[PDB]
């Protein structure tokens, strides 16, 4: 459960991301595809090449949704209902995969928000991605 | 694959008693039922809306038998699983796009299937041999992913 | 989330366990020690030998807790709060090990209730164990 | 390892730029903070009640340096991590009772620290290669558990 300190930390950190969230979404995907090649099984229809517009676009989409989650950090389940739906009944991504993207997201943030990526902020962001993961896979069965 | 001679004999002695047709059908059906997300690979199999629709689906039964058939063959080459499974590994990756985690879920389900069928005969130690085996097979099937 | 169906399933299969819960608890442990030896790192103080009384004693405690969770299927977070606190604060068992135990519990039940261990029940028991594990891990960070 | 000459060179080259002192202290402390349950192994270090208390704790810092040191030496035996960590694997199992999963958590913490430190320099391709090493090291260390 996200503590008030956590919620603050997250809103701060994400606050800093700003106009770059789209780029960071894209970068996180790229790192995921390269580090955990099994994740590519879910994107056969994409051009997974570096700088692919499909990848960029998807990067934006994910980032945006994260944004929306930080904004409704208090009501995630409700804010992401549709997305939890899509994933459980359409996409059907295996839950193990959520942890890989989460990790690539930390790495990307760390590499971009040096000053802001403190030990306390790191812990919070992780918890947050974990909560987001739980929400997205809650209606799986 | 750290199968001690005694673990290997144990895998093999039990495997002698298995009806791969039957077990294949059960393991695969059960996978689609416990982890419904795995149904993403079989949208052409028809009705998987309920446990009976899945367990009884003629297509699931036939596919299960195929899968366990391949697995059985693997059991005769415990020495060279990666070699044994290479073309299949490539197919699952490149053609089927099957997330490998699915191979681990099936292994666990299969272990529950063997427990269900053999009861007391599926001892703690027999389970441990089979645990090594399903893991080795899943690993072999994911070896060619890229 | 557990459905009415799931609930009925669990109560029924656990119903059948009856007085063997204890023995089935001990057997799930041994199964786990044998198949996943890394779990043993948490019981350095135990005699893990076949028919160890420590294991017997422990299997009963575990079975009692599960039995307690079934009894309070509509209020597990509260029925297990204390055990949740213990695990989070003292034991500090890495989360991954819950899944290992859950797995060995399923094998144990499968091995003992062939008539009841149907696909439907199997699925319900798996969701159940997952739920218990989540509760026991909820206060970890 | 299943490291490409190119992957080997990438690992090797960034490492050359690492301050093990600083990176070791930070990786271990971050671990203790992100995954609080890993503190069960360092009771004797003191007050790890807060990020600041962990990050400031000298015992943590010094243990961190020792861990990264051994890690550092393993990068010289990338073609035999198994043999490089054999004695360390037994120790961790038989004396320390450390769950191998912690090896995995640290690994990912390490990658986060590296990214943190190197920014731009720590590219997707460089991270990919590092992911293979941390995974490799963790396997090596868990290898002798029984
Ligand atoms: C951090 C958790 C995640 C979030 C917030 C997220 C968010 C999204 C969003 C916003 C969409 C687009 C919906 C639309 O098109 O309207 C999407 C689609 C998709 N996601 Fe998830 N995702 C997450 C995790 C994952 C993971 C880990 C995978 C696979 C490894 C994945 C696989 C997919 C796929 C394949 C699509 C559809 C792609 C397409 O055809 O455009 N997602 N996700
Ligand atoms: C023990 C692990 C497995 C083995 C030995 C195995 C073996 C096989 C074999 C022999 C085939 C037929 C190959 C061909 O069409 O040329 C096949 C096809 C297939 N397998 Fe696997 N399989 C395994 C696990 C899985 C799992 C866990 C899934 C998905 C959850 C899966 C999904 C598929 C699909 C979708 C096909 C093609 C079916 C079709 O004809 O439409 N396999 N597998
Ligand atoms: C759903 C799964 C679990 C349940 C229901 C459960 C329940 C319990 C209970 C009731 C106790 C005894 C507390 C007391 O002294 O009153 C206990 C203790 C303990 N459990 Fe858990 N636990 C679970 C998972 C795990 C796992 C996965 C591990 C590690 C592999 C673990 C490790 C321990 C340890 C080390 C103790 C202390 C035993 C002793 O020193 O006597 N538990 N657990
Ligand atoms: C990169 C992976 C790791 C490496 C290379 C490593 C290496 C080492 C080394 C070289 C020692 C020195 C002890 C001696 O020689 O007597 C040590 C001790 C120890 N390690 Fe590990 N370690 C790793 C991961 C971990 C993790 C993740 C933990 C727990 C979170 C851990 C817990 C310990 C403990 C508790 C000691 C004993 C220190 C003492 O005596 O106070 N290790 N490790």
């Amino acid at each position: 459960v996200l503590s008030p300190a956590d919620k603050t930390n997250v809103k701060a950190a994400w606050g800093k991301v700003g106009a770059h969230a789209g780029e960071y979404g894209a970068e996180a995907l790229e790192r995921m595809f390269l580090s955990f090649p099994t994740t590519k099984t879910y994107f056969p229809h994409f051009d997974l090449s570096h700088g692919s517009a499909q990848v960029k676009g998807h990067g934006k989409k994910v980032a945006d949704a994260l944004t929306n989650a930080v904004a409704h950090v208090d009501d995630m389940p409700n804010a992401l209902s549709a997305l939890s739906d899509l994933h459980a009944h359409k996409l059907r991504v295996d839950p193990v995969n959520f942890k890989l993207l989460s990790h690539c997201l930390l790495v990307t943030l760390a590499a971009h928000l040096p000053a802001e990526f403190t030990p306390a902020v790191h812990a919070s962001l992780d918890k947050f991605l974990a909560s987001v993961s739980t929400v997205l896979t809650s209606k799986y069965r | 694959m750290h199968l001690t001679p005694e673990e290997k004999s144990a895998v093999t002695a039990l495997w002698g008693k298995v009806n791969v047709d039957e077990v294949g059908g059960e393991a695969l059906g059960r996978l689609l039922v416990v982890y419904p997300w795995t149904q993403r690979f079989f949208e052409s199999f028809g009705d998987l809306s309920t446990p009976d629709a899945v367990m009884g689906n003629p297509k699931v039964k036939a596919h299960g038998k195929k899968v366990l058939g391949a697995f059985s063959d693997g059991l005769a080459h415990l020495d060279n699983l990666k070699g044994t499974f290479a073309t299949l590994s490539e197919l699952h990756c490149d053609k089927l796009h099957v997330d490998p985690e699915a191979f681990r879920l099936l292994g666990n389900v299969l272990v529950c299937v063997l427990a269900h069928h053999f009861g007391k005969e599926f001892t703690p130690p027999v389970q441990a041999a089979y645990q090594k085996v399903v893991a080795g097979v899943a690993n072999a099937l994911a070896h060619k992913y890229h």
